DNA sequence: TTCAACGCATAACCC
DNA sequence: GGGTTATGCGTTGAATTGTCCGG
RNA sequence: CCGGACAAU
């Protein structure tokens, strides 16, 4: 590059040699004057210098330099590390064809559309405009076709949109946790200035819905589409692969409504008098006549495909709430009625969609998942949520609790100061009985917080589950952690003092009264920890993921059976309390290295190499068999690789 | 009773702890940091004068020519602080420094044929103050950010753990002068200590101290006891000592009175310390083989045989002992070596130095400096004399000095700035007792054991480094010139002085550019305190300690105020009542109480008075003069909260506003939410930028209006008193005669300021908010500046608030605005732009500047002028030319608009250098810069000489007058009456001369403003002119806004909803916005609804007043109504009453109060929870101030009431312009098609790592030569897409990529060869 | 011009 | 004279945005 | 074309 004026600007691989070949000239010069065996010793030091300094520096002694005091770039600076081209240009470039706009929720899409902007969607696909005006002679030459797209009147948008459906494009996120990243969402030129995401994808990716990034891709060939139909779509990769519950995890925002949906009152609006109609009952629901917490019983038709697919055509009469019928009525084949019938908070809800993905099928079963956030946006519009101060009840026994236990402090410190008590032993008495000093208060607001909404009952008063407002989405599981309830109402605990240990003065008040600054500054200084630590473990673990992540790449299959009837032993370990895992999840899907045999009676369970997906296995939850033999990967005879027996299934897939 | 702005608008305050103090201004860290720094302070105490002080000697060899200083002065710059600045120049007073140079004749030390005195000797010239307490640099004025470092001297920490896998307890004493030289000392795992320098290699400090003109014995003597021992014919009898046998054990018979009582193998207990020290007999029966368990101290002579007996410190042997036992030598004194009674380190390191003499103690010194060097005395040294004893390359200021004296206990105060013996001994003496049994050790991250230094000291630093590299240059060039046959004015120059303090305060890592987008981020910036810069603490270097700061902080530094992301804790601030001292540690104001009476006193405390004396609490209960009626009050010594007693506490805290400066101190109750979930809402108005119209705040804490006189934003009358006048463009006040001279009275000056573009884009305005005929005072607010309203503070405006999350579409953190605003247009300011067009004399052609350029259309002409310059506001487009200008070959080579940053053309401006003949359109444009000038100056005048009239008439009619002379008499001669000579007289005459004086006065500046304005300025060299254009564009409303209050309401639109699906309530009123209680326990936000209904409140006071006035009932409804709606409160510190004063001032008053009452709640001293259910019940609210809502779609009640109430929003920065781009394809990089970096001008945009190998580990393997290979490499494959895209033809076969093969090429030439093969 | 964590490497060093 | 351990120094340290100036 | 500094997730 050049500078300022008539001269030019040099480089740092060229400002060293400069000097270099200068000094190397009087070096040669005074050669042909009989140089002494000075001269010709020194003028071969500078030599090496200078060829390692285009080298490579910083081994021995200090760095040489002509720039600052900053070390010069050599020549195998751009080339490795972090600003390195092996990390610079294939990972981290200025990548091209795509453009930026902010992200909105905008709840329209489900899987197949999106939400692209007009002038987005105009503003990229350059060449295909000229690449279709020819077709119906608009322009015959790209110089005149080029001066009339830059004007946009009314013919520029039109022509890019027939384009659309027959190539579709590719959408990725840039602050994605997950794999699945990639969906095939097809453009689509709608108004607006935004763009809009599926709000259980947006959750999906778990970022902070505050201007985040956009990536938009396009394939770039015919080919690029017939095999583009089984991989790069959450059509068929709904199973998540780092476990079994799927990529769709409920919504917050539904789960509540299903979970004060199925709450049962014994005496309100609508108690007792039962309709005979699914509808007429949901009809009489947002008239203003009946509860979403009610006993009404509707003829509900209920289905089951136990046969080979046909519908068992029976109904059942029980004492439901309202929205259940309305939920079921969704169920577009038919399934065992007695599936629905539950808390549906998180993990109900979950193997809800988990378990009606093997038993209705995939792709209705894609349809009737993506359709809940819809049925719940009623749910939302009608009910919302609010938080006020009348939530804030003050434990009664609280501030008797407060006063007395400060007693024991002086009641041992006056026997310390008396000689019966040593502060070595007694300090340690009080970090533990204060370190539990908070628990008393903690059940002492769950009989202050949790149980207040009564009902009456024929003329009596009846006490049922609690209505509490923050109690709705916490015993829904929806949002709020017993971490952070402890923070309204109790105590907050014990955290660590400035030395390092657990602090010797607890938390007496909440931050719902007054506070005083010490205290405040105490709390203050203990929580900027996980904040300043968060900044450090993050980086950490990428660096650990970076030598992860490249070393295992290099695998290939190559052959199909392994020829090996051997394995590893399979058996649940436990090692002192409960055992938390069982074979359902260690073998899913492998193909057995022989036949397992019966315990007992000593009878082949299964014949030969099987499969173990899902009735396999439940044939040995039933028969209680522990001498499970299946293909190990570890222990596989395949050059270069394993076959797929001793692997089997995988998830996702 | 308040001030006239005051009385104007009074806002309602709470408290029940009455203060005593109001708040001192903040900017005393630069005005006051530079006004030492220039001013005549002899013996420097860090001024200019201390860098005169190391050149005022100025010894020169061969001759002893002296050049001593005599004062310096700065006059008038050659530019103006408001001109310079629109210029484009540098900012510098004239430094001019009165030398006498007396250059004596050579040899004589004494002799000069001729003294010559340089008057004001010219070595170059120093940034000022302009107005505000920056340095102006280049154009824009830089702020230089105080930096955070270590104190200057040594240091005691542990820094135990890793100690080369051994785990032994070490500690270490590193020294660091002010500015010299560091001898870091530390320990060694193998039980020794030596001295090292500079963090580098070891050096053996055993024998330097005997190569310091020192020898052996005065080593040995020092370090350990003296026990003389006996030698008689047998056995060796000597003598102990109890301060010996303290801890160790006596392991033979020690006699007493005939007996025994500690003999071997037992050792001295508490009743052997009596059966010992009752005794202490002195001869005792000493066995031969306890005389060998010692160590001898230094050589003795066999005074019967001559023979060499021992050296030093080696152990005695039975041989030995009778090898010596055969003489009469009754004096030999021994060592004293223990494990848990003195250190055994100086025990064997004297033994680890190879030597320990006067030669060989110096070639090590010599060969760790200057090898290949045979050893001299003077180059050895040198050394000691230039990193230990001297004055311009290793010395210490008066703070290193007494620093010193602390830390080791003394008790002096000034010395030298040089290290001693004593204290280099004391430093090796008290730190191996802190291993031994004692001592303690210092953090770093303690407040007195760092450091703040400012623009004051290290200006002063580099003018001194400055005069010491050119001091040497005069004895140089007098040790072989001239016979003082010179002035002083050649070999002291100012070129290389005046560009290298320049360029020291604009290119350094705390010169940080200022970002004026907030008057707040104006003040931030100046307090910010930062930790990087030259010895400090860098960003890379940081571990889990210096990531924590020492607690002992509260009330001196404010704790919200807290970076975020690559740095934590590394920005900080000074408390409201705290100061940083001169020393740079912190201290706070407590109250004087005695034992039983509170007194009003106030005195300075600090951590270190703090850890030994013990603090009271602020909210303890009082009553009269001051008494604590409570016995056990919570008191603090260390930051834990003590209880003790009530009669020993003498302060308390004076204020709890001490310890929060200017983080989120307007932000009431934040208490109720914690710091850590609230800084990203407190960190936000660093940034935030005000909009045009701003509301004011119904809630706060009262401290708004001194934050508010404090940025320098406003208009204050300095002198106020009579308001006469009010212009649109300066406030024409002046005061009564009486109050200023005789002599130029004058007028008060206040110049009004109009929309500029400092660093940000900010457009900055000023209103004149006073009135025709309002008085006002010293000190009083005139003219309201940005988001400032009738004198008061307003950055943000106040709209209601509902709680009810409408169908979901608030999912995370999204928000629902309707149409409300986007067809007001009001939540959105002006921003300025600057585009540069460079008339740069191209090769082959230049550039010229003419309208007749090539392909434009008939629309360019009618906005263009005939030289190429676009029409002062004649509109532009995407793609238009501000001004022509082509480079012939021909081409446009002419700035174009960008599509997307279109605006108004407002203000073209033109840099021309004085040589280059101007068109004719910006010659009428200084044209007219000129005779607007004559014109404001000629009202000014006539202003002037109308006052003077004024003052003149007004002291004529009182004494002397004359009804001829009264009225018809000319106004000039008003000094030829009948009054006698008296005071009168001569003071009327004084008048009479002032006022023809003045008449004349103003011609010199006249003239001035021609040679400074008609004369072109100058830029580089090369150019032919640079032209600039200040285009502003005007945004509205669109989708992709952001939304951060003062709250934390972090959320972006979500889209547009109508105002009929907007829900309504049961009489209709529309809500502004509606947030997503959804986030409370991940975002634990409470603290807002209890003050919501303030904003009820504030309304109900407000409509009731109105509907109260508009039927205008009589006196006794307007003054009564008034009396009980400003009488409330249980326990309130200010006493509002309209009614008790006049009529006139009710209804004046009451107007001011059409949409809410003010209310100040401070967060402790304030209005609580009670007080709001007063103020409720004292209009027409219900007491628990909740309001049912009805359904804007189906119209019904959903199951609840919602809660509904005004908060006080404010508006950021970012809104979608920074994030907002788009771009498809065309120009890249020059050596590929590799697109550009960055998404301003042109260039690429990031992605993720992840979806690298995401794409890979799909079974389509397509997806690799797609993204990397014909998209950013294949040219070839670039143009296949280009021309057979446009054809339909969808399908590219991959090429080749230019950027693996790229480089085997250099590779290559090391001798790497490359074949392809197919198998 | 103050690292921390991890780990192969000469030159000595222990009875 | 084989094996253990004291001691110097090799490598590296998240995603890049946004914008300002400075060679 | 390379860095410093501030700010953003
Ligand atoms: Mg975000
Ligand atoms: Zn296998």
């Amino acid at each position: 590059v050049p500078l300022d004026g008539g001269r030019f600007a040099t480089s740092d691989l060229n400002d060293l040699y400069r000097r270099v070949i200068n000094r190397n000239n009087r070096l040669k010069r005074l050669l042909d004057l009989a140089a002494p065996d000075i001269i010709v010793r020194n003028e071969k030091r500078m030599l090496q210098e200078a060829v390692d300094a285009l080298l490579d520096n910083g081994r021995r002694g200090r760095a040489i330099t002509g720039s600052n005091k900053r070390p010069l770039k050599s020549l195998a600076d751009m080339i490795k590390g972090k600003q390195g081209r092996f990390r610079q240009n294939l990972l981290g470039k200025r990548v091209d064809y795509s453009g930026r706009s902010v992200i909105t929720v905008g709840p329209y899409l489900r899987l197949h559309q999106c939400g692209l902007p007009k002038k987005m969607a105009l503003e990229l696909f350059k060449p295909f405009i000229y690449g279709k005006l020819e077709l119906r002679g608009l322009a015959t030459t790209i110089k005149a076709a080029k001066k009339m797209v830059e004007r946009e009147e009314a013919v520029v948008w039109d022509i890019l949109d027939e384009v659309i459906r027959e190539h579709p494009v590719l959408l990725n996120r840039a602050p994605t946790l997950h794999r699945l990243g990639i969906q095939a969402f097809e453009p689509v030129l709608i108004e607006g200035k935004a763009i809009q995401l599926h709000p259980l994808v947006c959750a999906a990716y778990n970022a902070d819905f505050d201007g985040d990034q956009m990536a938009v891709h396009v394939p770039l060939t015919l080919e690029a589409q017939l095999e583009a139909r089984a991989l790069m779509m959450s059509t068929n990769n709904i199973l998540s692969p780092a476990n079994g519950e799927p990529i769709i995890v409920p919504s917050q925002d539904v789960v509540l409504g299903l979970y004060y949906m199925t709450r049962d009152c014994v005496n309100a609006k609508g108690e007792g008098m039962v309709l005979t109609g699914p509808k007429e009952a949901e009809r009489l629901y947002r008239s203003g006549l009946a509860s979403l917490h009610a006993r009404v019983k509707v003829r509900i038709t209920e289905y089951e495909k136990d046969a080979n697919g046909e519908l068992v055509a029976k109904t059942s009469l029980k004492d439901t709430t309202v929205g259940r019928a309305i939920l079921w009525m969704i169920v577009p084949k038919g399934l065992p009625y007695s599936i629905v019938n539950q808390a549906l908070g998180k993990k109900a809800i979950s193997k809800m969609l988990n378990t009606c993905y093997r038993i209705l099928g995939l792709k209705p079963t894609v349809i009737f998942a993506d359709q809940i956030m819809y049925t719940g946006f009623a749910y939302a519009a009608r009910s919302g949520a609010s938080v006020g101060i009348d939530d804030m009840v003050i434990p009664e026994k609280k501030h008797e609790i407060i006063s007395e236990a400060e007693a024991e402090v002086a009641e041992i410190q006056e026997q310390f100061q008396s000689g019966l008590v040593t502060a070595g032993e007694r300090y340690n008495k009080v970090i533990d009985i204060w370190a539990a000093a908070n628990d008393r208060v903690s059940k002492a607001m769950m009989d202050n917080l949790q149980t207040e909404t009564v009902i009456n009952r024929d003329g009596q008063e009846e006490k049922q589950v609690s209505f509490n407002s923050i109690y709705m989405m916490a015993d829904s599981g929806a949002r709020g952690s017993a971490a952070q309830i402890r923070q309204l109402a109790g105590m907050r605990g014990l955290m660590a003092k400035p030395d390092g240990s657990i602090i010797e003065t607890p938390i007496t008040a909440n931050f719902r009264e007054g506070l005083n600054v010490l205290q405040y500054f105490i709390s203050t200084h203990g929580a900027r920890k996980g904040l300043a630590d968060t900044a450090l473990k993050t980086a950490n673990s990428g660096y650990l993921t970076r030598r992860l992540v490249d070393v295992a790449q290099d695998l290939v299959v190559t052959e199909d059976d392994c020829g090996t009837h051997e394995g590893i032993m399979m058996t649940p370990v436990i090692e002192g309390g409960d055992v938390k895992e069982p074979l359902r999840d260690r073998v899913l899907g492998r193909v057995t290295a022989e036949d397992v045999l019966k315990p007992g009676t000593a009878d082949i369970l299964v014949p030969r190499n099987t499969l173990l997906h899902e009735q396999w296995c439940d044939l040995l939850e039933e028969n209680s068999v522990d001498a499970v033999k299946v293909r190990s990967v570890v222990s596989c005879d395949t050059d270069f690789g394993v076959c797929a027996h001793c692997y089997g299934r995988d998830l996702a897939r | 009773v308040y001030s006239y702005t005051e009385k104007k608008r009074i806002r309602k305050d709470f408290g029940k702890r009455p203060q005593v103090l109001d708040v001192p201004y903040l900017l005393s860290i630069q005005l006051d940091s530079f006004q030492k720094f220039i001013e005549q302070d002899p013996e420097g105490q860090y001024g200019l004068e201390a860098a005169f002080r190391s050149v005022f000697p100025i010894q020169s060899y061969s001759g002893n020519s002296e050049l001593q200083y005599v004062s310096y002065r700065l006059g008038e710059p050659v530019f103006d602080v408001q001109e310079c600045q629109i210029r484009g120049v540098t900012y510098s007073a004239p430094l001019r420094v009165k030398l006498r140079l007396v250059i004596y004749e050579r040899e004589a030390p004494e002799g000069t044929v001729k003294d010559i005195k340089e008057q004001e000797v010219y070595m170059g010239e120093i940034p000022l103050m302009t107005d505000n307490g920056t340095f102006v640099i280049n154009g824009t004025e830089r702020v230089i950010v105080s930096q955070l470092h270590r104190s200057p001297g040594v240091f005691f920490d542990s820094d135990k753990g890793k100690t080369h896998s051994s785990g032994k307890v070490l500690y270490n004493a590193r020294i660091i002068p002010y500015r010299g030289s560091w001898l870091d000392f530390e320990f060694d795992p193998k039980d020794n200590l030596f001295v090292r320098i500079d963090r580098r290699r070891k050096l053996p400090a055993t024998i330097i101290l005997r190569a310091l003109n020192y020898t052996t014995e005065q080593i040995l003597d020092l370090f350990f006891e003296k026990v003389i021992f006996e030698i008689r014919d047998n056995k060796l009898q000597m003598e102990l000592v109890p301060e010996r046998l303290r801890g160790e054990t006596a392991s033979f018979d020690i006699e007493a009175n005939g007996k025994v009582y500690v003999e071997k193998g037992r050792r001295i207990t508490a009743r052997h310390i009596r059966q010992l020290e009752k005794d202490d007999v002195k001869l005792i029966e000493v066995p031969v083989e306890y005389i060998a368990g010692k160590v001898v101290a230094k050589d003795y002579i066999d005074e019967s045989t001559g023979e060499l007996i021992c050296a030093a410190n080696m152990e005695l042997s039975l041989d030995l002992l009778a090898k010596l036992s055969q003489s009469g030598h009754k004096r030999i004194e021994t060592l004293f070596t223990n494990d848990l009674d003195h250190g055994p380190y100086i025990s064997e390191t004297l033994r680890v130095d190879p030597t320990n003499d006067r030669l060989s103690a110096l070639v090590e010194i010599y060969r760790m400096m200057r090898p290949g060097e045979p050893p001299t005395r003077e180059a050895a040294e040198s050394l000691f004399e230039n990193l230990f004893f001297s004055e311009d390359r290793y010395d210490l200021s008066a703070v290193g000095r007494m620093k010193f004296n602390r830390s080791l206990l003394r008790e002096e105060i000034e010395g030298s700035g040089i290290l001693s013996k004593d204290d280099i001994i004391d430093v090796m003496k008290k730190l191996i007792d802190i291993r031994n049994g004692k001592g303690e050790v210092d953090d770093i991250d303690h407040l007195g054991n760092r450091r703040i230094r400012s623009v004051g000291e290290m200006a002063e630093n580099q003018f001194r480094v400055g005069l010491v590299r050119v001091e040497r240059a005069v004895k140089e060039r007098l040790s072989l010139g001239d016979l003082d046959t010179l002035m002083p004015q050649d070999m002291i120059n100012a070129k290389p002085i005046s560009a290298a303090v320049k360029e020291f305060f604009g290119s350094s890592q705390l010169s940080q550019f200022m970002d004026q987008n907030n008057p707040l981020s104006e003040i931030t910036h100046k307090r910010r305190i930062s930790a990087l810069g030259p010895g400090g603490l860098t960003r890379e270097r940081a571990g889990f300690e210096v990531r924590d700061v020492h607690p002992t902080h509260y009330g001196r530094v404010c704790p919200i105020e807290t970076p975020e992301g690559p740095n934590i804790g590394l920005i900080n601030s000074l408390s409201v009542y705290a100061q940083t001292n001169e020393y740079g540690f912190l201290e706070t104001p407590y109250r004087k109480v005695t034992d039983g009476v509170v007194t009003d006193e106030i005195h300075y405390l600090s951590a270190i008075e703090e850890g030994n004396y013990v603090i009271a609490q602020a909210n303890s209960n009082l009553d009269e003069e001051g008494h604590f009626v409570e016995d056990l009050v919570t008191c603090r010594s260390k930051g834990e909260s003590s209880l003790f007693s009530r009669d020993q506490v003498d302060y308390m805290d004076v204020s709890t506003q001490q310890v929060v400066s200017v983080g989120a101190s307007l932000i009431p109750f934040l208490e109720h939410d914690d710091a850590n979930r609230a800084l990203m809402g407190a960190n936000m108005q660093r940034q935030a930028v005000p909009t045009l119209r701003a509301d004011k705040p119904l809630v706060g804490t009262g401290m708004e209006r001194a934050v508010a006189v404090d940025s320098g934003v406003t208009a204050v009358a300095k002198r106020g008193g009579v308001v006469q006048y009010v212009d649109a463009s300066r406030i024409v006040i002046k005061v009564n005669e009486d109050e200023m001279y005789p002599g130029e009275a004058g007028i008060d000056i206040y110049n009004l300021t109009k929309y500029t573009r400092s660093n940000q884009n900010t457009c900055i305005n000023q209103m004149p908010c006073v009135s025709l005929g309002e008085p006002v005072e010293r000190g009083d607010v005139l003219a309201d500046g940005p988001s400032t309203d009738l004198g008061e503070l307003a950055l943000g405006q106040n709209m209601r608030v509902a709680f009810m999350p409408w169908n979901g579409y608030n999912f995370e953190d999204s928000i629902l605005v309707s149409e409300r605003v986007v067809q007001e247009d009001r939540f959105t300011t002006i921003h300025i732009q600057e585009l540069a067009c460079v008339s740069r004399d191209t090769k082959l052609g230049p550039e010229e500047i003419t309208a007749d350029i090539p392909n434009v259309g008939e629309a360019a002409l009618s906005k263009l002028d005939e030289s190429g310059i676009v029409y002062i506001g004649a509109e532009v487009t995407g793609g238009d030319i501000l001004v022509g200008k082509v480079t012939p070959k021909v081409k446009d080579s002419s700035l174009r608009v960008p599509n997307g940053v279109s605006g108004t053309v407002i203000d073209v401006q033109v840099f021309t250098r004085d040589g280059v003949e101007k068109d004719k359109r910006a010659l009428e444009i200084e044209e007219m810069q000129l005779k607007q000038a004559k014109k404001d100056l000629s009202e000014e005048l006539q202003i002037l000489e109308a006052g003077l009239f004024s003052r003149i008439r007004a002291v004529l009619v009182a004494g002397g007058v004359e009804a001829e002379k009264l009225d018809k008499l000319p106004r000039d001669r008003w000094l030829e009456l009948g009054l006698t000579d008296e005071e009168k007289q001569n003071q009327l005459e004084q008048l009479a001369e002032q006022y023809d004086e003045l008449k004349h006065e103003f011609e010199k500046k006249l003239e001035a403003k021609r040679r400074k304005i008609t004369q072109g300025d100058d830029l580089a060299p090369g150019v032919l002119k640079i032209v600039k254009v200040y285009l502003a564009v005007k945004r509205r409303i669109q989708p992709g806004d952001k939304m951060a209050g003062r709250h934390g309401n972090k959320g972006v639109i979500s889209k547009i909803n109508p105002i009929e699906d907007m829900p309504y309530d049961e009489n209709g009123t529309p809500v502004d916005i509606v947030l997503n209680p959804l986030g409370v326990p991940s975002r634990m936000n409470i603290g807002q609804i209890l003050e919501t209904h303030l904003g009820m409140a504030a309304k109900g006071i407000g409509d009731k007043i109105n509907a109260m006035l508009k039927q205008q009932q009589e006196v006794a409804k307007l003054r009564e109504f008034i009396q009980r709606a400003y009488d409330l409160g249980a326990d309130v510190r200010q006493k509002v009453d309209l009614s008790t004063f006049s009529d006139e001032e009710v209804m004046r008053l009451a107007e001011n109060l059409r949409k809410g009452m003010p209310i100040a709640t401070p967060v402790f001293d304030g209005a609580k929870e009670a007080e709001i259910k007063e103020l409720l019940k004292l209009g027409d609210l219900p007491t628990s101030g909740q309001i049912r809502l009805y359904d804007g779609r189906t119209g019904e009640q959903f199951e609840r009431p919602v809660t509904v109430g005004y908060m006080y929003m404010l508006k950021l920065n970012h809104l979608v312009d920074d994030k907002m781009h788009a771009r498809s394809t065309g120009s890249y990089s020059l050596v590929t098609q590799q697109p550009l970096g960055g998404k301003a001008q042109f260039g690429g945009q990031r992605f993720g790592e992840m979806e690298v190998w995401a794409l890979e580990a799909y079974g389509a393997a397509y997806t690799l030569q797609e993204m990397l290979t014909v998209k950013s490499d294949d040219v070839n494959g670039r143009t296949k897409m280009y021309k057979n895209i446009v054809d339909g033809n969808h399908q590219m076969e991959p090429g080749m990529p230019e950027s693996f093969n790229v480089l085997l090429k250099e590779i290559r030439s090391l001798g790497i060869n490359i074949e392809l093969e197919d198998e």
